[PDB]
């Protein structure tokens, strides 16, 4: 076995950022080093270890997590990020050991007259933990007035499609957004990498 | 802007179903809904539809005879309105939200049904 990293990277369907998909990958070595120096990808940024040094690191549990996010909004995943984005949907953990990569996907996902499939939340009645998905369709109470189950006045439904048409802006252009989680520990570790 | 014309609107006979076409221009990000104003009565949700989605909510009132599709394509929503009980007479508008704050920012002007017993 070789570590279904590259399946994950390039996979026919990403969710949507408000339902993410969370895969665990186990007893496996994966070639961190090919991925980091690839132009293909636009962000690589690591947390909690320098991707240079990733190269050896034996570790005991890794996660593989997917979402479809714009690229204006790339900057929102991070440790600590205060946005709409990151707060009322994926927040990272303070400590978060591990690397959020992020392409250009326009070429793929986008379609001419628009893909509107992607939908995320936008008015949620209190933060998320890290880590925490939500699926409710409860609709906001966000007024004084009681909602009682239907949509209006003071009553929001918290899914909203993103406009993605292939001619937008730069900033509006869609992006794939993997999340790798890395955790280090004394103990049989799933990932010991190519030692 | 975007700007909504509805058609579709008459008279029918109890238990029939009038096919409520709305044209609509500018149409793939923003959000529909299907509203009604009751003769004495100020209005109330009836449906809306998100674009590419199956995220329905319709009143309980409504509900199970009541359906929307998205065409995507000539930019139009469609309410089927089945067996129609008499007193859902009411006037129906569209209507598009962006970002949502005291309620939904443009109202086109609608259509008139009405059932016959």
């Amino acid at each position: 076995n070789l570590c279904p990293f590259g399946e994950v990277f390039n996979a026919t369907r990403f969710a949507s950022v408000y339902a993410w998909n969370r895969k665990r990958i186990s007893n496996c070595v994966a070639d961190y080093s090919v991925l980091y120096n690839s132009a293909s990808f636009s962000t690589f940024k690591c947390y909690g270890v320098s991707p240079t040094k990733l190269n050896d690191l034996c570790f005991t549990n890794v996660y593989a997590d997917s979402f479809v996010i714009r690229g204006d909004e790339v900057r929102q995943i991070a440790p600590g990020q205060t946005g709409k984005i990151a707060d009322y949907n994926y927040k990272l953990p303070d400590d978060f050991t591990g690397c959020v990569i992020a392409w250009n996907s326009n070429n793929l996902d986008s379609k001419v007259g628009g893909n509107y499939n992607y939908l995320y939340r936008l008015f949620r009645k209190s933060n998320l933990k890290p880590f925490e998905r939500d699926i409710s369709t409860e609709i906001y109470q966000a007024g004084s007035t009681p909602c009682n189950g239907v949509e209006g006045f003071n009553c929001y439904f918290p899914l909203q499609s993103y406009g993605f048409q292939p001619t937008n802006g730069v900033g509006y252009q869609p992006y794939r957004v993997v999340v790798l989680s890395f955790e280090l520990l004394h103990a049989p570790a799933t990932v010991c990498g190519p030692k | 802007q975007v700007q909504l014309v509805e058609s579709g609107g008459g008279l029918v006979q109890a238990g029939g179903s009038l096919r409520l076409s709305c044209a609509v221009s500018g149409l793939g990000a923003h959000r529909v809904g299907w509203f009604r104003r009751a003769p004495g009565k100020e209005r109330e949700f009836v449906a809306a539809i998100g674009a590419n989605g199956g995220n329905t909510n319709y009143l309980d009132s409504v509900k199970g005879r009541f359906t929307i599709s998205r065409d995507n394509a000539k930019n139009t929503i469609y309410l089927q309105m089945n067996s129609l009980k008499p007193q859902d007479t009411a006037v129906y508008y569209c209507a598009a939200r962006d970002i949502e704050t005291a309620e939904y920012t443009y109202w086109g002007q609608g259509t008139q049904v009405t059932v016959s017993s």
